[PDB]
């Protein structure tokens, strides 16, 4: 009731500035990113199980937990389809001791984000059911092929995990069915989700803030490394070229579509069944082939020959290269970042840009 | 507020063969058409910005960054620094043999992070749209494809358009980039008219692409080959560890030495 | 040797006893590992106590049930709730039914009430341990005197929040108490109000301090009535619990205690891996041979 | 049992497009109804793949009222009581007409042991309460604590237990002093113990080993032993140059002899010395006029492209025809290419392939009949894409036949 005494003063002219700068510096933090030269699960049928519990309506977040969770899942679907194109998502809301396959396992963000914009309007009545949700996710994820790192992400809030049967035989089955389940938890640590996470192979985490929860979902965007158990197969792939209406439709093949459609003149075929698809990449609806344009293999090549660390040094320190090798600007701050191989000079803006978006050192290309 | 970033493929070997060809069109009219496009872009509006990069064979040195002869003054200073920078670049030069094909990935990387820092410079009232012209005249090396796609996807995320005027030869990676980012591709059919191509197709900004009727998009080939025999594929075998394209089915995956599980 | 013995000044003063070493070892931690709170303030600002001597006061039992409800809604995986006497647990769980509370506690977690059968207690314990592992929430409420809290120990996730209801005073027993107290006045020199407080605190801190097994275990351990803040009764809890009893935590409300529990569990459910202990709360082979570590271990242990 | 019939029907009803398909295939004399409904397994597991277990307050979720003696119609409550109290299950087996109704029966259900938590001689639930007491005494006497291996054995957690003779606290369990309200409070304790035990057992369907197991579990510390990190299989790529120049085919890249390097360096070092003509050298106006001639819509670089001449003549009903056709041929090629891919070298899968061959040939006959009945209206709208798909099915069938006859 006396927080007003948190503001001290020594000279009081820049001392209130020092207290405000200490507070504003203590109101921020940096992320923790991990590097690996290890095998990753790059075809990735992930399957999101959201709570629809009573505890979703609690107001620990700035809106209630349903709204914030659903907003960050909209961001999650966006960044996951932005970074892994082959993969798919399916969304289950778990509600009233039963599980509901809200959006089936598909690979385009339009249907999922449309369903989340719908699912803002829900009710969140009852206690969850981890049994039935893992059962529906298992039931769909039995028969995906063995090289797929089949992954479930349970955004789980409440504590009473109201199952209708025994949920250690599910964990033994899902251990044998080489699935991988990771739970992001709200407000607590629950022993059953801990056993599920450490036994199926996943990772369990509990949420402080908006920013920490964004860091956790960003941690689950990237393809997680594989165990010594998952099959390393060789999936047969198809690379259909784009085909416009051939020569002003001189002996074309006028089709409707293949999944309220208009008359398609041309587009993408299939090299297996010779059907008609508008969008690529799409799993072949009548063959079982997977269809790839092949920058969609190049969109996720940075995981395989990855980045390295920047040697971060704040001080002045021998810098005979005053200008940024990134964008030709002066280093007006005390943070200078130097690469490993070429050992050029980069600033903070070039650091965040290279390590988040461009994914390569501009020096090592030269 | 707009930001044109011209990139001129200054291959000294290619323009050297062009200047020993004794044609009409040499490097002088290329860099002069570059500067007239730059002064035209600064001339169209006060708030416009300009940056001109020159990919050499071994370095991405930027070119950019009173009135004696009647120009506007900042156009005169920009032309003086571009002229003196290409004279410092091309004359004082080197010779090596293992790396003689030009590069385009690094200059595009510098352009991407330059547009990033110049978008951090922008205040809250105004907003910056941006594009990268690429004036290519040489043959691109295949060896940096792993790098090259990456900068395209950066321009996919950073919403930077990419345009390309190729001079002599077609380039699959660069028409690929201009297909992905939403930019524009153009293969010039006659050299010395270069400036008049630029001042109608590549001078107009994003809110004039939609107004002008422009030359139509060429169909883009999504050819794909194996890493085995380099030949064209319509159905391939792709690993899930190495993520590499194989043409014919093989037991032991060569790209990552995978102990392949056989069924 | 015990995990709780406090104060150590009184075991030579009862047992005709003169030892070499009277030692207390301070809980050195790299992570808070426990928080005791003294919830001695109702949500209506009613003074929580047990002054009535087992003859029920209604609003205090109401605030006990409100504490158990909201602490059920916060804490995971099993809450242990020690009452004063089996007549008092009998009466409390009686008036948690006619008053509309106990169905809500059912909605959050699964109760397992105690009885003084030798076999029914074991079945209730077995179902309580099969409900802390099969998903749901389980809450064992017992008496702080009997065999439930003497041997049967509650480890990493069986009791997260040991709720000590009341101050356990031996109130039912006869003139054996008055006569042992007259003896300790006369032929030993230990006061009336000193020995009663000592006995009550050894039972309360005996039943509380079972929840924690190692450094990687965390136990909320609440004390629910105002008397645990009164200096002599707080002064006879052991040193490794008074060290983590903050003056802000001293005499919390119900809801302030619930928010401290939430912040406790959220700050203490994160990856606290072995690499966070090799500095402070763990020692390797070669971290022993340094004489700076020897100075540290000289500073930790104390005597009385 | 006529299950399948009722399923395929229920679907056809709910799914009229599928009904259409079912007609266009079965009724069209291409395949038989049994095959179609046979290999079309796509449905849910159960009503919810399980039910809703009795969480708690199965008597106090919408307590005694589907709006005491109010209405009783909530499905979760009646199913949770059916699971939870099997004495009420057997009572529902007995007294269900046979002379009472759910109004009177559930009015006699909100009596004691079940809603009030009492213990007394009462109405028709009295013998059910006696059987529940016998189940509790069977759990206490005929059964015991299963994990009494190294803990939780409350009867024998004392090595020397005696009678009330030579002790201090011998007035622990008193054979006297049995009151009314006190026995009621003990009854409330017993009913909640039994209620939570039935919840936990209903959600759980049907030696030195266990003792050393519980001992070694309760002794150990997670700190003072081994770590918790699984593995990470190291992916050290062998030939990363295959990644560097990717799936782009090898362009014609023949830079000539390194004499040209020296010649070009000489010529361009001489070239970029003398520089900056701006008025004179840049554009001749005739080149600009020819460029405007080219970029005008009848010249070079204006490819006569973005034409896209379409055939929108009879849109809507032909679109409906093509919706029926692409649904039908999608189901046909679904079955064909789903069974086709791996040869599955036995006689059952080859027989399914022969049935697929028969369905394929009759599908081609039905497609030719549909093309004749459709495209003979106004002479437009090439349907030959569906004929391309069915011709590729025809081709894979004959190519598999020649391949397996080579593999004979
Ligand atoms: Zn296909
Ligand atoms: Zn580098
Ligand atoms: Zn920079
Ligand atoms: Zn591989």
């Amino acid at each position: 009731x006396x927080x007003x005494x948190x503001x001290x003063x020594x000279x009081x002219x820049x001392x209130x500035x020092x207290x405000x700068x200490x507070x504003x510096x203590x109101x921020x933090x940096x992320x923790x990113x991990x590097x690996g030269q290890v095998r990753l699960g790059m075809m990735r049928h992930l399957y999101v199980v959201v709570d629809g519990s009573r505890t979703m309506e609690d107001q620990d977040l700035k809106p209630n937990r349903l709204t914030c969770t659903l907003k960050l899942l909209e961001y999650f679907v966006e960044e996951y389809f932005d970074q892994n194109p082959i993969s798919q998502i399916g969304i289950i809301v778990t509600k009233s001791k039963r599980a509901e396959k809200l959006t089936e396992l598909s690979g385009n963000p339009r249907k999922h984000i449309t369903s989340l914009k719908k699912a803002v309007d829900m009710t969140c009545h009852g206690e969850p059911s981890l049994y039935n949700s893992l059962s529906i996710a298992m039931q769909t994820l039995k028969h995906m092929p063995g090289h797929t790192s089949r992954e479930v992400l349970i955004i789980f809030s409440s504590l009473t995990t109201c199952d209708p049967s025994n949920i250690y035989d599910l964990i033994k089955t899902l251990k044998a069915a080489k699935i991988r389940v990771s739970v992001i938890g709200l407000s607590a640590e629950v022993r059953v989700c801990t056993v599920l996470a450490r036994e199926t192979g996943g990772t369990y985490h509990v949420i402080l803030d908006e920013s920490h929860y964004k860091e956790l979902l960003t941690h689950h965007v990237s393809p997680p490394p594989a165990s010594s158990s998952s099959e390393c197969s060789l999936i047969r792939m198809g690379f259909p070229q784009h085909t416009i209406x051939x020569x002003x439709x001189x002996x074309x093949x006028x089709x409707x579509x293949x999944x309220x459609x208009x008359x398609x003149x041309g587009g993408y075929f299939c090299p297996q069944c010779r059907a008609k698809y508008c969008e690529l990449p799409v799993e072949c609806k009548i063959c079982g082939l997977t269809l790839v344009s092949a920058p969609h293999l190049a969109r996720s090549y940075h995981h395989l020959f990855p980045l390295d660390a920047f040697q971060e040094i704040p001080l002045e320190e021998y810098n005979g290269e005053r200008f940024c090798y990134g964008c030709q600007g002066e280093l007006k701050d005390q943070h200078v970042y130097v690469c490993a191989v070429c050992q050029n000079v980069f600033c903070v803006d070039c650091d965040v840009f290279v390590h988040d978006s461009l994914h390569c050192c501009p020096g090592c290309i030269h | 507020l707009n930001l044109l970033v011209i990139v001129v493929d200054a291959n000294p070997i290619w323009w050297g063969k062009q200047a020993l060809k004794e044609s009409q069109f040499t490097l002088s009219k290329c860099i002069d058409a570059v500067m007239v496009l730059g002064n035209s872009h600064l001339f169209m509006n006060r708030s416009n910005k300009l940056a001109v990069i020159a990919s050499h064979i071994q370095e991405s040195r930027f070119l950019y960054p009173g009135s004696k002869d009647g120009k506007y003054e900042l156009l005169t200073s920009a032309n003086e620094v571009i002229v003196e920078e290409i004279k410092d670049l091309m004359t004082k030069s080197d010779i090596k043999g293992q790396h003689t094909e030009t590069l385009l990935a690094g200059s595009l990387a510098k352009a991407l992070c330059y547009i990033h820092r110049m978008n951090k410079e922008v205040k809250d009232n105004q907003e910056m749209k941006s594009r990268i012209l690429v004036i290519k005249a040489a043959e691109d090396s295949a060896l940096q494809y792993m790098n090259f796609m990456n900068v395209i996807f950066a321009a996919q995320k950073q919403n930077i358009l990419i345009d390309a005027c190729v001079l002599d030869s077609d380039s699959g990676l660069l028409q690929q980039a201009c297909d992905i980012t939403g930019g524009l591709y153009l293969k010039v059919p006659q050299m010395p008219s270069l400036l008049q191509y630029l001042l109608w197709v590549f001078l107009p900004d994003q809110d004039q692409r939609s107004q002008l009727i422009l030359p139509p998009p060429v169909h883009v080939d999504y050819r794909a080959a194996c890493f085995c025999h380099r030949n064209l594929i319509e159905i391939g075998y792709v690993c899930s560890v190495c993520l590499s394209i194989f043409c014919n089915f093989s037991p032991i995956c060569t790209t990552c030495e995978t102990a392949f599980k056989i069924s | 040797t015990s995990g709780t013995l406090s104060p150590l000044d009184i075991y030579p003063k009862i047992l005709d006893f003169h030892p070499v070493t009277m030692a207390t070892f301070t809980m050195t931690l790299a992570r808070v590992c426990l928080c005791p709170m003294i919830i001695g303030r109702g949500n209506d600002q009613v003074a929580i106590s047990s002054k009535f001597e087992t003859r029920e006061d209604i609003a205090v039992i109401r605030n006990y049930g409100n504490l158990l409800l909201e602490m059920s809604a916060v804490v995971p995986d099993g809450i242990v709730a020690f009452f004063t006497s089996y007549q008092y647990m009998e009466s409390t769980v009686a008036s948690w039914y006619e008053q509309g509370i106990l169905e809500n506690i059912q909605r959050n977690k699964l109760l397992f009430i105690e009885t003084q059968d030798g076999a029914e207690t074991s079945v209730a314990l077995e179902k309580y341990q099969e409900a802390c592992e099969n998903g749901r929430g389980a809450i064992l409420l017992s008496v702080a005197r009997g065999k439930v809290s003497e041997g049967i120990d509650f480890v990493h996730h069986y009791g997260r929040a040991v709720i000590m209801f009341g101050v356990p005073y031996v109130y039912t027993q006869s003139r054996i108490l008055k006569a042992r107290l007259e003896y300790l006045r006369d032929q030993f020199q230990i006061r009336e109000n000193d020995f009663l407080t000592f006995d009550a605190m050894r039972h309360a801190a005996q039943c509380v301090g079972r929840a924690i097994r190692g450094k990687t275990d965390y136990g909320l351990m609440v004390f629910a009535d105002k008397r645990f803040a009164r200096g002599d009764k707080r002064g006879k809890l052991p040193r490794w619990i008074q060290e983590h009893l903050t003056d802000a935590n001293l005499n919390l409300t119900v809801d302030e205690g619930v928010q401290v529990a939430k912040y406790f569990l959220r700050q203490m459910a994160q990856p606290f891996h072995r690499e966070d202990q090799l500095g402070l709360s763990l020692l390797s082979l070669e971290q022993l041979e340094s004489e700076e570590t020897l100075k540290r271990i000289e500073q930790i242990a104390q005597q009385l | 049992a006529n299950k399948e019939l009722e399923e395929k029907n229920r679907m056809l009803q709910e799914d009229p497009v599928l009904f259409q398909l079912y007609k266009d295939l079965v009724v069209s004399q291409v395949i038989s109804a049994e095959e179609f409904w046979a290999n079309r397994l796509x449905x849910x597991x159960x009503x919810x793949x399980x039910x809703x277990x009795x969480x708690x307050x199965x008597x106090x979720x919408x307590x005694x009222x589907x709006x005491x003696x109010x209405x009783x119609x909530x499905s979760d409550i009646i199913e949770s009581i059916f699971r939870t109290y099997p004495a009420v299950k057997m009572k529902y087996a007995e007294n269900v007409p046979h002379n009472m109704t759910e109004k009177e029966f559930w009015t006699r259900f909100f009596q004691s042991h079940y809603f009030h938590r009492x213990x007394x001689x009462x109405x028709x639930x009295x013998x059910x309460x006696x059987x529940x007491x016998x189940x509790x005494x069977x759990x206490x006497x005929x059964x015991x604590x299963x994990x009494x291996x190294x803990x939780x054995x409350x009867x024998x957690x004392x090595x020397x237990x005696x009678x009330x003779x030579x002790x201090x606290x011998x007035x622990x369990x008193x054979x006297x002093x049995x009151x009314x309200x006190e026995n009621s409070n003990a009854a409330i304790i017993k009913r909640f113990n039994h209620h939570s035990a039935m919840v936990l057992a209903a959600g759980l369907r049907k030696q030195p080993a266990v003792k050393r197991a519980k001992l070694q579990e309760s002794i150990e510390y997670e700190d003072l032993g081994x770590x918790x990190x699984x593995x990470x299989i190291a992916l050290n790529l062998k030939k990363s140059d295959r990644y560097y120049h990717g799936p782009t085919p090898i362009x014609x890249x023949x830079x000539x002899t390194s004499q040209d390097i020296i010649n070009s360096f000489q010529s361009i070092r001489q070239e970029m010395e003398a520089y900056t003509p701006k008025l004179t050298q840049v554009l001749s106006s005739s080149a600009a006029s020819s460029t405007i001639t080219a970029l005008s819509p009848g010249g070079a670089l204006m490819q006569x492209x973005x034409x896209x001449x379409x055939x929108x003549x009879v849109p809507n009903d032909i679109q409906s025809e093509l919706k029926h056709l692409y649904v039908a041929v999608g189901e046909l090629l679904r079955h064909f290419w789903s069974c086709f891919x791996x040869x599955x070298x036995x006689x059952x899968x080859x027989x399914x392939x022969x049935x697929x061959x028969x369905x394929x040939x009759x599908x081609x006959x039905x497609x030719x009949x549909x093309x004749x009945x459709x495209x003979x209206x106004x002479x437009x709208x090439l349907v030959s894409h569906i004929e391309e798909m069915l011709q590729t099915a025809y081709n894979k069938l004959h190519t598999w036949x020649x391949x397996x006859x080579x593999x004979x």
